[PDB]
């Protein structure tokens, strides 16, 4: 469930 | 044996901070919301027992996380490609669409606001090629948007960031409308640790 319900963004 | 008892409190801890996140989101306190978001993201990897109750709130948290950062185009949740966090909230609202088994009558009214926000935010950040891509791929071309659908492209062609249509859009009321929509489809049951903390400190 790590990217299944991804809540945090990722700075480009 | 002990795995469930860890899964049990994990659901508890997860559902407590989901309540404090909406409560901070409702009070426009997005700093604490962002802090609480990172806590719930850190709980995602942990063994959470397969309960449909938490899968519903995690998708609601997914959507609100993308809306809170929807004005920050320097980040992307769907990082595999480059999708604005409001395009991210569109696909999440479509995953909330199917799994929550909603009639489109209640959903499409909110999907108007997100696709409208996804394009307008791209206009205010002066990435005009981006706005028209979301504008053709997601906007409905139905009558309700036809007045605004035609309105936006003219602005993107003129780069008219001062049009009332763009500057009457307030992002605060857009977030709060998305909150009470997503929240109305969850039940306001008080989290167990919140009740159990009320008894101790009394």
């Amino acid at each position: 469930r790590i990217p299944n319900y991804q809540l945090s963004p990722t700075k480009l | 044996g002990e795995a469930r008892l860890e899964e049990a409190v994990n659901r508890w801890v997860l559902k407590f901070y989901f309540h404090e996140a909406l409560r901070a989101f409702r009070g426009s306190r997005y700093g604490d919301f962002r802090q609480i978001r990172d806590i719930m993201q850190a709980l995602l990897v942990r063994p959470l027992g397969k309960e449909h109750t938490v899968s519903r709130l995690l998708r609601v948290m997914q959507c609100l996380s993308r809306i809170e950062e929807g004005e920050n185009l320097d980040c992307s949740f769907d990082m595999e490609a480059e999708l604005t966090p409001l395009e991210s909230a569109i696909n999440v609202l479509e995953m909330i669409k199917t799994e929550f088994t909603l009639t489109e009558a209640v959903v499409e009214s909110s999907r108007k606001l997100v696709k409208e926000a996804a394009v307008i935010i791209c206009i205010k950040n002066k990435e005009f090629e981006k706005a028209s891509k979301i504008l053709k791929k997601h906007m409905s071309k139905d009558p309700t948007t036809q007045k605004l659908r035609n309105d936006l492209l003219n602005i993107i062609r003129e780069k008219n960031l001062a049009h009332p249509v763009i500057q009457n859009f307030s992002y605060e009321t857009f977030q709060q409308k998305m909150l009470r929509f997503l929240e109305s489809h969850l039940d306001d049951a008080e989290p167990y640790l919140l009740t159990m903390a009320k008894k101790a400190l009394k």
